[PDB]
């Protein structure tokens, strides 16, 4: 058991939940021994928002708000007994977290990302080596392309928007060869120092390889976008006999009254509705109720929401925990 | 919809010196025969019929030398539109004068006179002419153009093309030439645009082929202010796009300097361009016919080889030729009626008509013309031409250049020959 | 080895006439373009046709029928008059 | 423990006894790879073996060595066990790993038999520590020794072999042709080289890159027009994988009738295999045991038309590519290794002299 | 017209196109017993041939000249079906009777193209009668210019050629090597020949018998041993069936290799076939066009324990024996025959001039 994990927070962690932070197909795809090796470091309260998650073992220690994740990494570096899995909080994907650090040992990369299809990233011909990334705030002008990369790799396809996962394997090497070298924070924006061809970290070639997921969509901080919408693998609850939800994410012990079904929605824990809540294509959060003429349309009823009796609310997001009795909100969202 | 093309003459953004002063840029003899019908048995091998010749330099030359070829009457798929030395300057005058006569419908050639290749050229001309049925005649043109390495003796640095082009649907977004410049930019405002991505491409070497559908003819008499084609293709591709496409095995390349010279006569008998391998006599040229042998050399007809004059690598002789004796001759090519004499060393000199060469005589790395009575001792080094009936004697030795001929001012000799500096 | 051999491609010649016995084409059938700086001096050839003995081939599946390999100048006698094979 | 990797693609007619691997899987798509019992080096060698990046001769030796000694120097003992005989057992699921990750050439079973004897010659009368530091000595020896010493030794007496005006083809997948035919001009010679290779791996690459980078004349050709090459070629070399108790000549399947064509001028064979390679498996010819690689590395290009491009759409249009070759030893003249020239069927003898006597 | 005969035990997976037989059941268990179906020499050739009682080298022409001539010489001439061409069409069950009885010798294949030549060449102009007459006339100056006089005139020829104790072997059963021999012998000569022969006919006794009673000293040995006369012959006589288009020659299974263990000391094989005997179809391998006889009489007389008995009990075994075999023509030299002693591969230039020209 050689290679550790770590957890990160920040970006833009824990908010757009309505009961449960699905990022469980990361915890049931590959822990049956698995991830035991791994580090909270994220969002003293932190240490009481995954006793519902089921892990083996686990280190949970505290950084600053002023996160460069080069000093996230900074803070516990002597702890690092081997090489780092990166893997923030800030992560729903299902994809395969074998071959994600399979390519890891391809040519062994001191450094590998993990991305997905204006923030540029270029590659090679087989999709197997990424060569330099770069977002805006390094290109006032449009882009450079030196002589020996052309001169040698001559087929280069480029990327404009194949945006990330936030999935970083990483090895020791590098993070010795730079971490002390502190003109370099914010990791995300250390692979433009690759520092490899004719510009220390190479302190003497360097490996880095990333792989292009194609089948589900990016990491979110604050959407729910289509993490609400995941089908996370009803599965165990209880209803009034006619909770018909489209596979729904029913929060257990719900209230419901006459026919309480919110389908393509993510029912929270007593999400409740003392009449029809019908396909809302929401999340109803946990302590959130449309009670007696539940409105559910697209309202986003964030954690404790309150709007019932007619929820006049569609195409927003919906009263994060505000009291709002008769709320005839609108497609602008309801107040904070 | 009928094949034609036209076939100009010659760019004078010039190069060659001072080998286009008697004969002129086009009649090059790279192995004994005219370079013209060469690129005419290019515009042949493909299937075409009739196709425009422009001449400017010296029409009692060329007439003369198309008075005796075969195609002079049409009795093979060819007879030559030649036309005679009005005003003539370069190719802009020319594509004015193909939309002012108006010898065009659709899809003709545009190549020089000076590409020899074998690229059977109808495959994207047909993809083009789909391209044009089914997309509204957006795409103007379509370019196919080598993939080779970045090393290459064809790639020297005049006409090296780094081009950025999608691979779906081949497009091409820069057409940004190298000579010179070391760092690459491209400006970003035309990647979003396509956001599944873009490839970079520099495998790429240009034929100098291209066809051309005669809306060419409207953006560049509109246009006056492009003149060659690579300003022109740019200001197209700043504004109608213009396609690509990658030809994988077959190839030629435009015999620009003498660099191309060397590497194209060292070519057609390495025989990358077969059918094309001058065995085959395209004149009617009994004093041509060679006979080929083993490791590619080819002897002449009463060839009068020396004695222990060994041969490795693709060489030729010519008729009434007489070569001397030891003679270790590699990758060179001789013409007819040399009574080049005993103990003439040779490496890769490009001898042409009418030489006697004396004995005992290292050459080296030549090129050199008619009625030259060259003379004991005359060692030389890469690049260095001996020109036109110039005489140089007892080892009158040159360095790595020699612009040098008869003429005064060009050479480094004035009225008399190179006997004495 | 059997050899599968109609009567009209049978020629009354020998490998002696001159060479281009063989037939030699462009060497880019096996060398591509794709190799960094090398192609400047291995100097590539190839034939797409070899030259084999008479005398190990075994017999003719033909349009008279079966021949011994060496039986073929009885056909030559008869099919080409040898003073206008010279022609 | 180890899972198993599945057929890929319809059997051939007759090797039931070898199965058959593809690229575009992994063993380690099934396994967990906080790497518990199986141990990371050795997933990084069967996993770059699984790409075919090092496939040399020599190389898959000098990856597996150097792999064990990053096994070997950080491991960590058992309590309450004997020290010596916790560990050639243990080694079982790592070779039987590497086995099911790809099977063994004859040099990584020199290797596991080497180790295998000095662990079992290296007892339990010490700590563990310096017993690992000699483990680390041995096996540093080894390959320095056997690579290094091996490979000048050769030079000398192939450089003393290697004769002027004598135009030499080769058939280049080595790491030793290349490096003996470099020095063999460095010395300043006068040879001229012609290589000759084939389709899937096509290895003219290699030491093309080699000799074109050192420098010497040449001229291009492959295997079927290799008897174009009868008439003006004056000597042949041929570097194998191992040459087993025969004297057979065991390499890539392009090995064969280069010898038997040159044959029929007279003109004879030289191989060149140092004595690292030799192994006490005896097989008389080519498909007893061989292995086989992913089958769909076979297809030719023209355009579009890709000749071969589903082979599974009719239900046996099918396609096999056999790795290993063994011409019999009638017919194969000189070996070159560190004991001199040794003519063919006299092999055996200098595979007992190193047998710990 | 006639059934088939059925297959008995079962058969080597390789010569599924090659029906077997047996002897234990024939033809006429079932059909038309009075043969008038088909001519009754037919029937009467065809099921003595099913013991093989007319086994020979142009004795089995002879056989099925007789049953044809009593075919030809008393038949029938219906009208409204022609004078000549009622009877070679007729005569296609005949041959294709005999080809399911046992099949042809090429000799019998000569037979028939001959008198087809000659059937043809009396049309329809003449009476039947003294046309048939003189088909007996043609067919019987044919049988006796060509088989008699070629024997003579060969032996007037190889009298030329062979001299005193030249010991020479012959492979024998014919009526033209032990021809060759005695009528050589009573001239003044001397040599001691040996016969060899071979299981399961164990025929070689026609020609020993032969010679003893012609009084030439003989010798013995079967071919399951013919590396003891290895060293001694002096030169071999060999008794081809038929005679082929390469050059090769062709009998039995015991002219398979003692013609290349006779090619392998420089002495020089003699094969002895007439002018009847050069055929146009042409094999090159030896399961080709090649019958197999009955495959339950290779038995073993062990006191009664014969382990081929009940050999249908367990489950794969099997029989099989070959009886014909073709040699290239590297090995056979010299053929005996009329105008000359011409050589191996120049035999069909004899073939087109004696073939209308």
């Amino acid at each position: 058991m050689e290679f550790q994990a770590v957890v990160m927070a920040v970006g833009g962690p824990l908010l757009p939940v309505g009961n449960k932070p699905l990022i469980w197909y990361p915890l049931n795809l590959l822990e049956r021994v698995g991830f035991e090796e791994v580090i909270v470091v994220t969002t003293k309260a932190l240490c009481a928002e995954f006793k519902m998650k089921m892990k083996p073992d686990i280190v949970c220690i505290p950084d600053d708000a002023d996160m460069g994740t080069a000093d996230s990494l900074r803070y516990i570096y002597p702890k690092l007994k081997t090489d780092v899995l990166v893997l923030s909080c800030d992560l729903i994907t299902d994809v395969a977290l074998h071959e994600v650090v399979d390519l890891f040992r391809a040519y062994d990369a001191s450094l590998a990302m993990l991305m997905r299809k204006r923030d540029f990233i270029g590659v090679d011909s087989t999709g197997k080596r990424l060569l330099f990334m770069a977002n805006e705030a390094d290109l006032d002008e449009e882009l450079v392309i030196k002589g020996s990369i052309l001169q040698k790799h001559p087929r280069i396809r480029f990327h404009t928007g194949l945006v990330d996962a936030h999935l970083y394997c990483l090895k020791k090497y590098i993070v010795d060869f730079l971490m002390e070298n502190g003109s370099i924070t914010s990791i995300r924006s250390e692979l433009i120092p690759y520092l490899v061809r004719k510009q220390s970290a190479s302190s003497q070639s360097l490996d880095i390889y990333s792989f292009i997921t194609l089948n589900l969509a990016p990491y979110d901080a604050c959407w729910n976008a289509c993490r609400g919408d995941r089908w996370e693998d009803s599965s165990a609850q209880i209803v009034s006999k006619h909770l018909v939800g489209v596979d729904s994410l029913i929060g257990p012990e719900t209230q419901i009254g006459e026919k309480s079904s919110i389908k393509r929605s993510v029912i929270g824990s007593s999400c409740l509705i003392k009449d029809r809540v019908t396909i809302t294509n929401c999340l109803l959060m946990n302590s959130v109720t449309v009670e007696e003429g539940s409105n559910i349309q697209g309202s986003v009823i964030c954690n404790n929401a309150v709007i019932e009796k007619g929820a006049d609310i569609k195409d927003c997001l919906i009263g994060s925990g505000q009291r709002i009795e008769a709320k005839a909100k609108r497609v602008n969202e309801v107040i904070v | 919809p009928p094949l034609q093309a036209v076939l100009v003459a010659d760019s004078f953004d010039r190069r060659f010196f001072p080998i286009s002063k008697d004969q002129p840029r086009v009649l090059l003899p790279l192995a004994n025969v005219a370079l013209i019908d060469y690129t005419l048995e290019f515009l042949t091998a493909t299937g075409v019929q009739e196709t425009f010749v422009f001449c400017c330099w010296k029409a009692a030359q060329i007439k003369e030398h198309l008075l005796k070829s075969k195609w002079c009457r049409p009795t093979s798929l060819n007879v030559v539109r030649i036309i005679t030395s009005e005003l003539y300057r370069s190719l802009g005058d020319v594509l004015r004068d193909v939309d002012a006569k108006a010898l065009v419908r659709s899809d003709f050639l545009l190549v020089y006179g000076d590409v020899i290749s074998n690229i059977n050229i109808t495959r994207a001309l047909e993809e083009h002419r789909l391209r044009r049925k089914l997309e509204k005649n957006v795409s103007v043109m379509t370019m196919i153009f080598k993939e080779s390495s970045p090393s290459h003796p064809t790639r020297c640095h005049e006409d090296n093309v780094v081009v950025a082009v999608d691979s779906t649907t081949n497009r091409v977004l820069h057409f940004q030439k190298t000579q010179g410049l070391r760092r690459f930019a491209f400006p970003l405002s035309l990647f979003q645009g396509s956001s599944d991505g873009v490839e970079v491409r520099y495998d790429l070497l240009d034929c100098h082929i291209s066809i051309c559908s005669p809306q060419v003819a409207q953006l560049f008499t509109d246009n006056f202010d492009y003149q060659t084609r690579d300003d022109f293709v740019r200001g197209l591709l700043v504004n109608n796009q213009i396609h690509m496409h990658v030809t994988a095995k077959e190839y030629g390349a435009r015999v620009s300097n003498l660099h191309m010279y060397s590497a194209v006569c060292a070519d057609v008998i390495r025989r990358w361009v077969y059918p094309l391998t001058p065995e085959a006599n395209f004149t009617d040229s009994t004093t041509q016919s060679c006979t080929h042998s083993r490791h590619n050399i080819y002897r002449g007809p009463e060839v009068s080889l020396g004695h222990g004059s060994i041969l490795e690598e693709n060489v030729l002789l010519g008729s009434g030729t007489v070569i001397g004796s030891n003679c270790f001759i590699t990758n060179s090519v001789i013409g007819p009626g040399c009574h080049i004499g005993d103990n003439v060393v040779l490496d890769q000199t490009y001898l042409w008509q009418g030489v006697r060469v004396a004995a005992g005589a290292q050459i080296h790395q030549s090129l050199l013309c008619d009625n030259a009575e060259v003379k004991e001792r005359v060692t030389l080094k890469p690049r260095s031409v001996l020109t036109s009936q110039v005489v140089v004697g007892p080892n009158i030795t040159l360095p790595e250049g020699s612009v040098i001929s008869l003429h005064p001012p060009d050479a480094e000799e004035d009225e008399d020959d190179g006997e004495f500096s | 080895l059997i050899v599968c051999a109609p009567m009209f491609k049978l020629s009354p010649q020998f490998p002696n006439e001159e060479d281009s016995f063989h037939k030699f084409v462009a060497p880019e059938e096996v060398l591509p373009f794709t190799e960094g700086d090398i192609l400047e001096k291995v100097s590539v050839h190839c034939p797409v046709f070899d030259y084999v003995p008479p005398e190990l081939i075994t017999l003719f599946i033909s349009n008279i029928g079966g021949n011994a390999p060496s039986y073929i100048y009885r056909l030559m006698s008869e099919l080409y008059h040898p003073d206008d094979h010279v022609l | 423990q180890v899972p198993t990797r599945k057929d890929y693609g319809s059997k051939v007619s007759l090797f039931s006894h070898l199965p058959q691997y593809s690229r575009q899987n992994s063993l380690t798509q099934f396994m967990s790879i906080p790497s518990s019992v199986i141990h990371p080096a050795m997933v990084r060698l069967g996993l770059q073996y699984s790409q075919g990046l090092v496939s040399g001769s020599n190389a898959r030796c000098i990856a597996l060595l150097r792999a064990l000694q990053q096994v070997i120097q950080d491991y960590t003992t058992p309590p309450n066990e004997e020290l010596s005989r916790d560990l050639v057992n243990k080694l079982k699921p790592y070779m039987s790993f590497l086995t099911q990750c790809r099977p063994l050439s004859a040099s990584m079973h020199n290797a596991i038999k080497f180790l295998n004897k000095e662990i079992t010659s290296v007892g339990s009368s010490k700590r563990e520590e310096e017993a690992k530091s000699e483990l680390r000595a041995a096996i540093d020896r080894y390959v320095q020794e056997k690579i290094v010493l091996a490979a000048q030794a050769i030079s000398r007496f192939a450089y003393q072999k290697i004769s002027n005006g004598d135009v030499i083809l080769v058939y280049g997948c080595s790491s030793l042709v290349s490096r003996i035919l470099q020095e063999a001009w460095t010395e300043g010679r006068r040879f001229r080289v012609v290589v000759v290779d084939s389709r899937p791996w096509l290895e003219g690459r290699h030491t093309l890159r080699s000799l074109v980078h050192a420098g010497v004349p040449a001229s291009y050709l492959l295997i079927p027009a290799a008897s174009y090459v009868l008439p003006e070629v004056s000597k042949v070399l041929l570097g194998a994988h191992a040459l087993l108790a025969n004297g057979s000549v065991m390499s890539r399947v392009g090995t064969a009738q280069l010898a038997l064509v040159a044959r029929a001028h007279n003109v004879p064979v030289l191989v060149c295999c140092e004595t690292y390679k030799f192994c006490e498996r005896v097989q008389t010819d080519a498909f007893v045991s061989n292995e086989l690689d992913d089958p769909d590395d076979l297809q030719c290009k023209r355009g579009e038309h890709v000749a071969l491009a589903n082979w599974q759409n009719h239900a046996s249009l099918r396609l096999l590519n056999l790795v290993y070759d063994v011409t019999p030893p009638e017919l194969v003249d000189l070996v070159i290794t560190e004991l001199g020239m040794i003519p063919c069927s006299s092999v055996p003898v200098v595979l007992r002299v190193k047998s710990s006597d």
